[PDB]
């Protein structure tokens, strides 16, 4: 994975200092999930991340998706998302029935629009494809809006993030 | 004997924003713990010296 | 301009993204579109000044 503006979502992390991970039942309907990778190993088996939901093709389609999910209670909720940069455009059509397709993650303050660019990367640990994490922050009474047409990976639930006197330093 | 400072940076937030508002949150921080300090040791000097002139005196 | 269904807030969902482009003296301007494009009616005086701003009640 490569972050853009790795710096500064490694400051907001480090500053809440609470993993509380909370699943939520997504209403993802019409794609398969739980992708599989092979470079990730649980269990001397293909696996992928745990808290990121991998989405792929189901019945070689794609449908376009609208989702919500209101922040009721007195407390702002982030969400930790990516999309995924895949490596040719036949490992493109592979996984998904989009080959360019646009993502949008909106709340009522602010919205997001990315553009997966495909792309031959040097291959590190035998695999050229890369994942970019962005994340989005919900404020209390303001919801979460996620549209995508492909190249997404979602969220299973939300952190608590909260202010705290936590910290990150590097050592050894 | 004070200074003109009409305008500054935005010293209040009400958002998280990543590592540009962290630094100005730093620099503020640090410029208001350098001036706290620079006034307790002023007045510090005053009152020093100004016990100690009405003494000599 | 990227199309989006944004949620909706005073019964619309659409956006406007605002921008701004100074002009020194002896340079020119040059806008040059296809759509989606919401234009000045003329410009504003930028100078320099002794002016801020602040948030209160
Ligand atoms: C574009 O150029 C890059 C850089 O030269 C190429 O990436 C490199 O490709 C070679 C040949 O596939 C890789 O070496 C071998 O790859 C396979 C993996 O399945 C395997 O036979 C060997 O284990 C060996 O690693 C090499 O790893 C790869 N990366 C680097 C950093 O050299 C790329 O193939 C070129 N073409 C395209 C269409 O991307
Ligand atoms: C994509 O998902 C979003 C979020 O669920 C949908 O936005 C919401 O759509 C509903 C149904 O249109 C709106 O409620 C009603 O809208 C109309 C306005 O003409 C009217 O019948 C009522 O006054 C009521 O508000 C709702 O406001 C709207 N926004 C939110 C924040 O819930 C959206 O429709 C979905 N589909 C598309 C194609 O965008
Ligand atoms: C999510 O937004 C996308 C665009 O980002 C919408 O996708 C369009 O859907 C219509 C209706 O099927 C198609 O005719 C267009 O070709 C699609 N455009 C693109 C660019 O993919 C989509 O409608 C939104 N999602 C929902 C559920 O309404
Ligand atoms: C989940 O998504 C589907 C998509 O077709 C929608 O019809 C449905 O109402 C959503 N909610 C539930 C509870 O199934
Ligand atoms: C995906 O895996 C998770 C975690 O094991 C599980 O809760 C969920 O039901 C799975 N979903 C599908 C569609 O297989
Ligand atoms: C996949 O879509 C095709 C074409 O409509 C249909 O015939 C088939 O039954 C679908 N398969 C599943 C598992 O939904």
């Amino acid at each position: 994975y490569d972050v853009p503006d790795y710096a500064s979502l490694r400051s907001l992390v480090a500053s809440s200092g609470t993993l509380e991970f909370k699943n939520e039942s997504f209403n993802w309907t019409g794609v398969t999930q739980n992708g599989t990778s092979s470079a990730c190993i649980r269990g001397s088996s293909s696996s992928f991340f745990s808290r990121l939901n991998w989405l792929t093709h189901l019945n070689y389609t794609y449908p376009a998706l609208n989702v919500t999910m209101p922040n009721n209670e007195q407390f702002d909720k982030l969400y930790i998302w990516g999309v995924h940069h895949p490596g040719t455009d036949k490992d493109q059509i592979f996984l998904y029935a989009q080959s360019s397709g646009r993502i949008t993650v909106s709340t009522k303050r602010s919205q997001q629009a990315v553009i997966p660019n495909i792309g031959s990367r040097p291959r590190i640990r035998d695999i050229p494809s890369r994942i970019s994490i962005y994340w989005t922050i919900v404020k209390p009474g303001d919801i979460l809006l996620i549209n995508s047409t492909g190249n997404l990976i979602a969220p299973r639930g939300y952190f608590k993030i909260r202010s705290g006197k936590s910290s990150i330093m590097r050592s050894d | 004997k004070t200074n003109e400072k009409f305008h500054q940076i935005e010293k209040e937030f009400s958002e998280v924003e990543g590592r540009i508002q962290d630094l100005e949150k730093y620099v503020e921080d640090t410029k208001i713990d350098l001036w706290s300090y620079n006034a307790e040791l002023l007045v510090a000097l005053e009152n020093q010296h100004t016990i100690d002139l009405t003494d000599s005196e």
